RNA sequence: GAGCUAGCCCUGGCCAGGGUGAAGCUGGGGUGAGACCCAGUGGAGGCCCGAACCGGUGGGGGAUGCAAACCCCUCGGAUGA
RNA sequence: GAAUGCCGGCAUGAGUAACGAUAAAGAGGGUGAGAAUCCCUCUCGCCGUAAGCCCAAGGGUUCCUACGCAAUGGUCGUCAGCGUAGGGUUAGGCGGGACCUAAGGUGAAGCCGAAAGGCGUAGCCGAAGGGCAGCCGGUUAAUAUUCCGGCCCUUCCCGCAGGUGCGAUGGGGGGACGCUCUAGGCUAGGGGGACCGGAGCCAUGGACGAGCCCGGCCAGAAGCGCAGGGUGGGAGGUAGGCAAAUCCGCCUCCCAACAAGCUCUGCGUGGUGGGGAAGCCCGGGUGACAACCCCCCGAAGCCAGGGAGCCAAGAAAAGCCUCUAAGCACAACCUGCGGGAACCCGUACCGCAAACCGACACAGGUGGGCGGGUGCAAGAGCACUCAGGCGCGCGGGAGAACCCUCGCCAAGGAACUCUGCAAGUUGGCCCCGUAACUUCGGGAGAAGGGGUGCUCCCUGGGGUGAUGAGCCCCGGGGAGCCGCAGUGAACAGGCUCUGGCGACUGUUUACCAAAAACACAGCUCUCUGCGAACUCGUAAGAGGAGGUAUAGGGAGCGACGCUUGCCCGGUGCCGGAAGGUCAAGGGGAGGGGUGCAAGCCCCGAACCGAAGCCCCGGUGAACGGCGGCCGUAACUAUAACGGUCCUAAGGUAGCGAAAUUCCUUGUCGGGUAAGUUCCGACCUGCACGAAAAGCGUAACGACCGGAGCGCUGUCUCGGCGAGGGACCCGGUGAAAUUGAACUGGCCGUGAAGAUGCGGCCUACCCGUGGCAGGACGAAAAGACCCCGUGGAGCUUUACUGCAGCC
RNA sequence: CGAUGUCGGCUCGUCGCAUCCUGGGGCUGAAGAAGGUCCCAAGGGUUGGGCUGUUCGCCCAUUAAAGCGGCACGCGAGCUG
RNA sequence: UGGGAGAGGGUGGUGGAAUUCCCGGAGUAGCGGUGAAAUGCGCAGAUACCGGGAGGAACGCCGAUGGCGAAGGCAGCCACCUGGUCCACCCGUGACGCUGAGGCGCGAAAGCGUGGGGAGCAAACCGGAUUAGAUACCCGGGUAGUCCACGCCCUAAACG
RNA sequence: CCGAGGGUAGGGCCCGUGACUGGGGCGAAGUCGUAACAAGGUAGCUGUACCGGAAGGUGCGGCUGGAU
C-alpha cells in the first residue's frame, strides 16, 4: 500500500529547509542546537 | 414558476427549479464581474468557523448598485435580466444615459426596455430609488439603506419588501421582511416595489447532491456524535436531549434570545418580529 | 510534524463500450379556445449493464507471510455527494 | 548466579523450514582453473491496454567500455545495478529562469499584541494555469527537436527605406474560460488491392499460379486549393470609463449582413531534403535506379475562441491591439529589408520498477501520453498473436500420508450446517413473452421460452463514389450439410414467494464491525435588523458574507402518505417598570482611641442602592410525565355502568409475544412427515406509542430473518486424477524456545492433575517419515476480577475555580 | 491471574455399570403370546430426520434397542465459531 | 335598429362604522359574567372616558312581501372587462325547431394540498359552573378553520 | 406438415373452505343512560368536520318537514 514516505524536493526545502527555520524563533534554535551539537549539517540534503 | 420533474430517478422525482422565465441574458458583464475568492467557511486563521461549508459551484462576482445616489437625476435604461448566483434575487442591468452600466437587485414587474431613475424628485413607480421621506407612505420597497450612504442593507432577498407605515421627524417606521418594526432615516435611499423571484421559496433541492452543488456540506447532529464533540454526544443506543437543548458550544437553542441587551439600536427598534 | 491520513482552497487531468429514452420541438387528432392523445424527433438522469479507475461483500489461502493488512476466486460504485 | 537485568561472545532448535508468484524448459557450440546458472545458435513456452514504447516525479552515475570475483546476488557465476579504472550528458526554438498572475505566502502605508510575535492595502513572490520562436533524417560504445544535413522561425541592437501625432506602470478592448450532447471537413491510425517494387521458394499428395512471402512512405517556406474560426462600415452628439482621449460605453442617422470583404488557424499540394522490407552474405552490406500508387474504415485528436441544450451559472494577470498625458515632434513609433547580437540551469541512466515509496534485487504502492491485428454485437472486455520484451537468480530426482489450487464422479439431491458456508446452476446477443403491486417512472433482464455453425440460391436499403463498378455497413426470403454439442475455445445473471430494518444514490470504525450506524432531500422549533447572531483570536483582524429574514447560525426529526392526543406542579427558556432579598458605593443615629487643645484616627444603626434569586404569568416538534383498589348485566364468563383513593395529568389514534414479551417453544391458525425459527392472528404490552416521532409505504439493499424451484461432493460417503509442496540427492542455510537432563506405564503420594517420590509393571543402543494426548507445551509480567488513599477519558442539580456573559 | 482457552458441535476413541437391546435366570396378581419386578452379565450393539447455538427436550419415520455416566462439563499446539 | 332595469359574473381600486391590540393622557376599586354564580381579569393600576397607531373581516340605514342568475348563489362605493334578459319598430334569414343516453362545464358549507393572512368568531381542547353523572346545554379561555391566491374535493332538506 | 393429448411455465374468472375479524338480522319480561316524538324540556332535520361508553355533542353552511 502507500506508504509514508514520499519524497518531493520542493516540500522537503520549503518545510526543513535553511530559510524556513531562519523565518521564526523556534526554527533558529533548531540551528542554534544544532550548530552547537556540531552537526555536519544544519538542514536536510535537497537537491533543487 | 418552479418547473417539476418527471418521476424518472428517485431524486427527480422531487427536485423542482426555477421557470428562469425572466432572464434575458445568459452571461454576465465583463467589466461588472470580479473573483469571488471562495473561503470554506475558515478564516484568516486557516480555522473553520462556520461548519459544514465548501465545494459549490464556481462563481463570479457581480458588483451591484446598493447605493443609487451615486447617479442622481441620470436616467437608466433596463437592459437585460440576468441569473446572479450569489444571491437569490435576480439582477437587472441598467445601461444609463451616461453610457455607464451597473447592476441592480430586480424587483419584481420590472420589464427590460423600460427606464429607471434615483433621486428625491423621481417618479413613484417600480426601480425608482428615493430618499425614505420622499416615498409616499404605504408604498412596500426594497434595497433600503439602513444608515443615510452607507448602503442598502435591508430586504434584499428574492421576493421581499419592507412596507412605509409613517413618519416621524427624520425618521421613518418600517415593517421589515422579519416583521419588526423600526425606524429608518428619511434620507435612507430605498427602491420602490417588492423584490423579484418570488417563487424562490418553492424550490425542492430534491436530494443531497443539489446541497452539495450550492456549497453546503453534509450537517451532523450533535445527537449522533460522542461527548467530547457536544451535549448531545454519547448515550447507549439513541438517546434523548437529556438536558436543555444545546449547540456544539454549550448555550442553550431553544428559545434563548441572544441580541446584546444595551445595543444602541434598541432606541430604534419599534416592535420586535412577529410569528 | 498534514511528503501518512482528514477537510477545505487554487490549478490541471481522467471516466472503453453498450442499454434505457424525461422535458422540449414538430406533425397529426381533439376543442370555442384548451387540457389532453398518438407518432416522430430529441438526448435528460446522485438512470441501467460493464472495463479503466475508485472500492473492500462473502469464502479460501497466507499467519517466523511475497506483505507489520498481502494473494486467489467473488462482489459494490463507475457523469457523480 | 539469578533483576523477562546491560554489553558482547558462542551455543540449541538443524543440516531442519526456507531459497519470494506453477510463464517452462531442452540441446549444440564457445569461454574459462571452475559452467544447470556467462556468450552464441536452434527448438520450446510466457506478456502483448503489457510483462512493449514515451514523459513527469523520485533516485543520483546506477549509463558506456576495459579489467576483476573477497564481499554483495537467497544456489552457482567466467555474469552483474558489485570492485578498480577510463570515457560519456553539447540547445536563441524542448523544459525552467532573464515574462504573467492563482490559492497561498510575504508585505512601504496602516492596525494590534508583556517580550517572542499576530494582522494587513498596494506591491513583491508563488504553476503542471496564461504567454512565447523547430520539424524530418543522419551520426556515437555511450548525447541528440541540443552535434551534423535539409528546409524554417523568434527576440534584441544598429543602419537604410517608406510611412505615422509619436509617446504609459494611465483609459479601454482582448486574453477570458462550466457541464452534457454535437455538425461539417480534415489528420493520426488501420484494413484491402487481380496495381507497383523485391532476394527467393514449389516441399510430402496437389499447385509455376490473378501463387506464396515482403514492402509500397516521411518532413517541407512562399503561393495555390479545401475546410474552419475571429471581425460590421460611416457619420453627428455625448455629461460615463476617478486627468486626457479621435479609443471604449450610451443615443441618433445612413449603408452593409445566412453573404461578401479583411484577418487568423488546420489540412492538402508544394521548390527541396530524406527513408526504404523480407531474404541472402560477414550492427553491417546487398536487395535497389527499390517501388513509393488505388480503394475502403476512421478518431476521444485538429480546424476551435465551432454549434445546441441545460442550471449548479462556470480564475487572474501579462503578452497583444487601441486611446490619449506628461513629454517630444533632429525625436519617437509602425512596416519592409540588411548586418550584428542572443546569457544562466537541466539534458547520462532506471522510471508499474532489481535503480522510485515499502529495512530486502520485497507477489504490495506510484500521475500523464502511445498502446497494432483477427474473431467474439460493441469495447481499452476476452482468446491468440505483431513490434518489442520476457521464462520471474537454486537445481536434479521421486510419484507416500497430508496440505494447497484444480478436474471428474454411479444412485440420491441440502439428507450437510448456526447458515446451501463453499461450490454447482444460470450466463452474450436476437426474437416471442412477462404477475401482484405502484409514487404510473417502475416492478422488468421479472418469470419462462425459441434462436445462434456452415454451403448454395434469390433479394431489400444505406455509406463512398458518379447515379455505375469495387470496397464497406445494416438487413429479408428459400433450399441444403455435418457433429454429442454451432455466443462448439475464452470473457458474460441462478430464479421466485414472504417478513424486519433503513425511503432512495451516497458515508464510516486506514489494519477484526459497511450495518439497522452517519449523511441525505424534506418537516418543525428557535436564535439573528446587520458593526447580525454565531464562531476562531489576548487584541487587531478574520470567517458569517462583499450575504441581509424567500437570508444566516443552532437543535431535533429524517423521501412520501395518513397523523402526531392529555399534563406547565418541578427543571429550562420567554414575559413581568409592583413587592421581597441582595455587593461595592452613598448616608452618618450613635459610639471608640489619642492629644492640654484645634485636630488626627477608627467602628458604625436607619435609610437610598443593579444584575441575580424569590414572587406573578406564558411555553412541549422545550427537559420530561402520562394511576390504584372494590363492586356491577336474568346460565356462566366478562363488565358498557358505578364507588372511592391519589395525581400536574393519568397513554389518545395507531400498533403489539414485536430488532421491545420475563413467565415463553404463550394460544390458535398456516407452511412441514415432523417447524424453540418463520408468516398470519389474539391481547394480562414484565417493560409499544405518536418529530430520542406513531402506523404504512412503490422502488432501492454485497444489510438480517423464513420458504420454494433449479443445481450441485455440502452431505449419505467417499473414490480417482492433475499440478505446486511435503519425500530423496547436490548447493545455501534461519527461527521462536532453551535451569540442567542419563526425560517410560499404572496405582498411589505429594502445595490438592508426577518422566524426576513410593510400590509394582514394563523397557537392548541410535535414528527417519508421520499424529498431536502430555510435558499444567510456546507466545504476550491476565484484557475478566479484585486490590493501590495509582492514572487517564467521560458526566453531572459533587466541590472549587476559570473563560464567557449579565 | 510473569495466562490451566471458556458452551455446544464435528472427529477420534476409551472406560465404569446403577443394563437400553441382545445371552442366562428366580418371583408373578406367569394359561398362551405379551408384560411387570428383581438377580447374573460390559462381548457386541445402541438408526435417519424437523426445531433451536443449544446441552437438554419435544416431535416425525423406523428399531432388537434407540442406556446412563466418567475421561480438564474427554478431545480448539485436531477442526469449527 | 333604438332602448331599459338589475346584490348577474370576473379584475383592480377604495370609504365609514364597529371589535381587538399597541403607545400617550386622565382616573381608582372594581370589572366581567350568570338563573344565581364561579373561573377569569384588576392597586404590577383593570373597568369606564379622551387623543394617536396598527390590522383583519363584514358591509348599517337604503332594504322591501324587492331585484338578478341555470342552479349553487349574488349586498359599502368607484372604474374596467363580460353574460343573460325585457321592451318598442315588424326591417333581414325562411322551420334554421324541441328534447337530449353518453360527453363537457358549473356546482353552498365543510374538508384536502402549497404559499399567505389572522381582528372577530370558533370544531377540537382546557378551565368554571349545573348535575346522580354532564365526555352537554350556560360562563371564561382557546387551535384548526372562517379570509386571499392557485389547485383538488363534487356533497346537501343542491327544495317549489 | 398438421394433429388427440401429454409435459413445462406464467396469467384470468368462478366456486368451496380458513385461525381470527367487521358489522347486520332476529330473539316474553338483562345493564347504562334519555337522543327523538309537546317549544320533548338546548326547535328539529341536514351535508360535512371534529370529539365522546352509548345514544349523541359541538362547529360551519343549508331546509321548514319548526313552535310561540
Ligand atoms: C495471527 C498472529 C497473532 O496471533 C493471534 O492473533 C492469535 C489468533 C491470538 O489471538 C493469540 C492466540 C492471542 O493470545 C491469546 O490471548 C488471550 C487474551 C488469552 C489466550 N490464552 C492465554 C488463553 C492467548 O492464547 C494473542 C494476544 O494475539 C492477539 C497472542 C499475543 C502473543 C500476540 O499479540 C501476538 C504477538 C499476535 N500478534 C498480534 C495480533 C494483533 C491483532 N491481529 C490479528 N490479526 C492481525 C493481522 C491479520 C492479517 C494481517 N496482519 C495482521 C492482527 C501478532 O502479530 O502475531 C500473533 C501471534
Ligand atoms: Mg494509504
Ligand atoms: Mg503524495
Ligand atoms: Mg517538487
Ligand atoms: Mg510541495
Ligand atoms: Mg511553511
Ligand atoms: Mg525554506
Ligand atoms: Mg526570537
Ligand atoms: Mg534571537
Ligand atoms: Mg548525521
Ligand atoms: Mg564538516
Ligand atoms: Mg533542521
Ligand atoms: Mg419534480
Ligand atoms: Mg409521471
Ligand atoms: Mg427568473
Ligand atoms: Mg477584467
Ligand atoms: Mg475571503
Ligand atoms: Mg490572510
Ligand atoms: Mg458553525
Ligand atoms: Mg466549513
Ligand atoms: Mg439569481
Ligand atoms: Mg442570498
Ligand atoms: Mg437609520
Ligand atoms: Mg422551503
Ligand atoms: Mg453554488
Ligand atoms: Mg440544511
Ligand atoms: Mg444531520
Ligand atoms: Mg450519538
Ligand atoms: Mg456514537
Ligand atoms: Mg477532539
Ligand atoms: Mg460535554
Ligand atoms: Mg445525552
Ligand atoms: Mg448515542
Ligand atoms: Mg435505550
Ligand atoms: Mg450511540
Ligand atoms: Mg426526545
Ligand atoms: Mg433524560
Ligand atoms: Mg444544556
Ligand atoms: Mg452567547
Ligand atoms: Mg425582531
Ligand atoms: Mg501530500
Ligand atoms: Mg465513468
Ligand atoms: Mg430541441
Ligand atoms: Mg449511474
Ligand atoms: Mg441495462
Ligand atoms: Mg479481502
Ligand atoms: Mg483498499
Ligand atoms: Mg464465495
Ligand atoms: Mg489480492
Ligand atoms: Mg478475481
Ligand atoms: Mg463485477
Ligand atoms: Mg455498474
Ligand atoms: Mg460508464
Ligand atoms: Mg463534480
Ligand atoms: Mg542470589
Ligand atoms: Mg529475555
Ligand atoms: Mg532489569
Ligand atoms: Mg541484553
Ligand atoms: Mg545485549
Ligand atoms: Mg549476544
Ligand atoms: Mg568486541
Ligand atoms: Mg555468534
Ligand atoms: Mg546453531
Ligand atoms: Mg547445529
Ligand atoms: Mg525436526
Ligand atoms: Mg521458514
Ligand atoms: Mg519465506
Ligand atoms: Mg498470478
Ligand atoms: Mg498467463
Ligand atoms: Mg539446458
Ligand atoms: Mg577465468
Ligand atoms: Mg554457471
Ligand atoms: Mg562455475
Ligand atoms: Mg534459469
Ligand atoms: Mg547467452
Ligand atoms: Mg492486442
Ligand atoms: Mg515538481
Ligand atoms: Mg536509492
Ligand atoms: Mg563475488
Ligand atoms: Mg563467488
Ligand atoms: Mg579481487
Ligand atoms: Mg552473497
Ligand atoms: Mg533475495
Ligand atoms: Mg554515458
Ligand atoms: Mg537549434
Ligand atoms: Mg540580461
Ligand atoms: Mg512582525
Ligand atoms: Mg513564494
Ligand atoms: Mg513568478
Ligand atoms: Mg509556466
Ligand atoms: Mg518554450
Ligand atoms: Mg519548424
Ligand atoms: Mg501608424
Ligand atoms: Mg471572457
Ligand atoms: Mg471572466
Ligand atoms: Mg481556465
Ligand atoms: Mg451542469
Ligand atoms: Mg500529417
Ligand atoms: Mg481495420
Ligand atoms: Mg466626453
Ligand atoms: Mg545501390
Ligand atoms: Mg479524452
Ligand atoms: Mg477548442
Ligand atoms: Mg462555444
Ligand atoms: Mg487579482
Ligand atoms: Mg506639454
Ligand atoms: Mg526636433
Ligand atoms: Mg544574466
Ligand atoms: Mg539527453
Ligand atoms: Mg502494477
Ligand atoms: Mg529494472
Ligand atoms: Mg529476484
Ligand atoms: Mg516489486
Ligand atoms: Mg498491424
Ligand atoms: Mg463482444
Ligand atoms: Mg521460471
Ligand atoms: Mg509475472
Ligand atoms: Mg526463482
Ligand atoms: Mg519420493
Ligand atoms: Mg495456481
Ligand atoms: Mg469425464
Ligand atoms: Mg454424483
Ligand atoms: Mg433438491
Ligand atoms: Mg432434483
Ligand atoms: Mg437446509
Ligand atoms: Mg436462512
Ligand atoms: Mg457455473
Ligand atoms: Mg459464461
Ligand atoms: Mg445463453
Ligand atoms: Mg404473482
Ligand atoms: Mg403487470
Ligand atoms: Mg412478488
Ligand atoms: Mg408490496
Ligand atoms: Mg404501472
Ligand atoms: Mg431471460
Ligand atoms: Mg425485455
Ligand atoms: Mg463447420
Ligand atoms: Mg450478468
Ligand atoms: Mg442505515
Ligand atoms: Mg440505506
Ligand atoms: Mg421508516
Ligand atoms: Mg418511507
Ligand atoms: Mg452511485
Ligand atoms: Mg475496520
Ligand atoms: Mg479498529
Ligand atoms: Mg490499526
Ligand atoms: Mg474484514
Ligand atoms: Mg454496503
Ligand atoms: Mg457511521
Ligand atoms: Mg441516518
Ligand atoms: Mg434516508
Ligand atoms: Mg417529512
Ligand atoms: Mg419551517
Ligand atoms: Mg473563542
Ligand atoms: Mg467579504
Ligand atoms: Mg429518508
Ligand atoms: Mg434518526
Ligand atoms: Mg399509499
Ligand atoms: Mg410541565
Ligand atoms: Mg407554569
Ligand atoms: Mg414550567
Ligand atoms: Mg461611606
Ligand atoms: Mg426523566
Ligand atoms: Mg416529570
Ligand atoms: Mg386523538
Ligand atoms: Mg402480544
Ligand atoms: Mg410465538
Ligand atoms: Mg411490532
Ligand atoms: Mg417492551
Ligand atoms: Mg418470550
Ligand atoms: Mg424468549
Ligand atoms: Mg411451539
Ligand atoms: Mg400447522
Ligand atoms: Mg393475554
Ligand atoms: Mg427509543
Ligand atoms: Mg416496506
Ligand atoms: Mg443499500
Ligand atoms: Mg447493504
Ligand atoms: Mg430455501
Ligand atoms: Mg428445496
Ligand atoms: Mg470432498
Ligand atoms: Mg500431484
Ligand atoms: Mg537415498
Ligand atoms: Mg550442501
Ligand atoms: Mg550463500
Ligand atoms: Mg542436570
Ligand atoms: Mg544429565
Ligand atoms: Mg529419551
Ligand atoms: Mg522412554
Ligand atoms: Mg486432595
Ligand atoms: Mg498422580
Ligand atoms: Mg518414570
Ligand atoms: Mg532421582
Ligand atoms: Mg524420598
Ligand atoms: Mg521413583
Ligand atoms: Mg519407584
Ligand atoms: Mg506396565
Ligand atoms: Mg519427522
Ligand atoms: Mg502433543
Ligand atoms: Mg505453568
Ligand atoms: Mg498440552
Ligand atoms: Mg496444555
Ligand atoms: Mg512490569
Ligand atoms: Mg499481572
Ligand atoms: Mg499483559
Ligand atoms: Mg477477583
Ligand atoms: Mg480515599
Ligand atoms: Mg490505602
Ligand atoms: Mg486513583
Ligand atoms: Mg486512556
Ligand atoms: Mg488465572
Ligand atoms: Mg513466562
Ligand atoms: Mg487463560
Ligand atoms: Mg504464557
Ligand atoms: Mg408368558
Ligand atoms: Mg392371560
Ligand atoms: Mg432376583
Ligand atoms: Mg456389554
Ligand atoms: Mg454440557
Ligand atoms: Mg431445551
Ligand atoms: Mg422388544
Ligand atoms: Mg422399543
Ligand atoms: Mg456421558
Ligand atoms: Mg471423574
Ligand atoms: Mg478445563
Ligand atoms: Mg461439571
Ligand atoms: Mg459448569
Ligand atoms: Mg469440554
Ligand atoms: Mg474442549
Ligand atoms: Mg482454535
Ligand atoms: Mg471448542
Ligand atoms: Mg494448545
Ligand atoms: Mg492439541
Ligand atoms: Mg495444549
Ligand atoms: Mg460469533
Ligand atoms: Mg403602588
Ligand atoms: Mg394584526
Ligand atoms: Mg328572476
Ligand atoms: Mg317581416
Ligand atoms: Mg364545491
Ligand atoms: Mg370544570
Ligand atoms: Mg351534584
Ligand atoms: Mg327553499
Ligand atoms: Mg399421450
Ligand atoms: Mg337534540
Ligand atoms: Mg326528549
Ligand atoms: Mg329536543
Ligand atoms: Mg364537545
Amino acid at each position: 500500500m502507500k506508504r509514508t514516505w514520499q519524497p518531493n524536493r520542493r516540500k522537503r526545502a520549503k518545510t526543513h529547509g535553511f530559510r524556513a527555520r531562519m523565518r521564526t524563533p523556534g526554527g533558529r534554535k533548531v540551528l542554534k542546537r544544532r550548530r552547537q551539537k556540531g552537526r555536519w549539517r544544519l538542514t536536510p540534503a535537497v537537491r533543487k | 414558476a418552479v418547473k417539476k420533474f418527471k418521476p424518472y430517478t428517485p431524486s427527480r422525482r422531487f427536485m423542482t427549479v426555477a421557470d428562469f422565465s425572466e432572464i434575458t441574458k445568459t452571461e454576465p458583464e465583463k467589466s461588472l464581474v470580479k473573483p469571488l475568492k471562495k473561503t470554506g467557511g475558515r478564516n484568516n486563521q486557516g480555522r473553520i468557523t462556520v461548519r459544514f461549508r465548501g465545494g459549490g459551484h464556481k462563481r463570479l462576482y457581480r458588483i451591484i448598485d446598493f447605493k443609487r445616489w451615486d447617479k442622481v437625476g441620470i436616467p437608466a435604461k433596463v437592459a437585460a435580466i440576468e441569473y446572479d448566483p450569489n444571491r437569490s434575487a435576480r439582477i437587472a442591468l441598467l445601461h444609463y444615459v451616461d453610457g455607464e452600466k451597473r447592476y441592480i437587485i430586480a424587483p419584481d414587474g420590472l420589464q427590460v426596455g423600460q427606464q429607471v431613475v434615483a433621486g428625491p424628485d423621481a417618479p413613484i413607480q417600480v426601480g425608482n430609488a428615493l430618499p425614505l421621506r420622499f416615498i409616499p407612505v404605504g408604498t412596500v420597497v426594497h434595497a433600503v439603506e439602513l444608515e443615510p450612504k452607507k448602503g442598502a442593507k435591508l430586504a434584499r432577498a428574492a421576493g421581499t419588501s419592507a412596507q412605509i407605515q409613517g413618519r416621524e421627524g427624520d425618521y421613518v417606521i418600517l415593517r421589515l421582511p422579519s416583521g419588526e418594526l423600526r425606524k429608518v432615516h428619511g434620507e435612507c435611499y430605498a427602491t420602490v416595489g417588492a423584490v423579484g423571484n418570488a417563487d424562490h421559496k418553492n424550490i425542492v433541492l430534491g436530494k443531497a447532491g443539489r446541497s452539495r452543488w450550492l456549497g453546503r456540506r453534509p450537517h451532523v447532529r450533535g445527537a449522533a456524535m460522542n461527548p467530547v464533540d457536544h451535549p448531545h454526544g454519547g448515550g447507549e443506543g439513541r438517546a434523548p436531549r437529556g438536558r436543555p437543548p444545546a449547540s456544539p458550544w454549550g448555550w442553550q437553542t431553544k428559545g434563548l434570545k441572544t441580541r446584546k441587551r444595551r445595543k444602541p439600536s434598541s432606541r430604534f427598534i419599534i416592535a420586535r418580529r412577529k410569528k
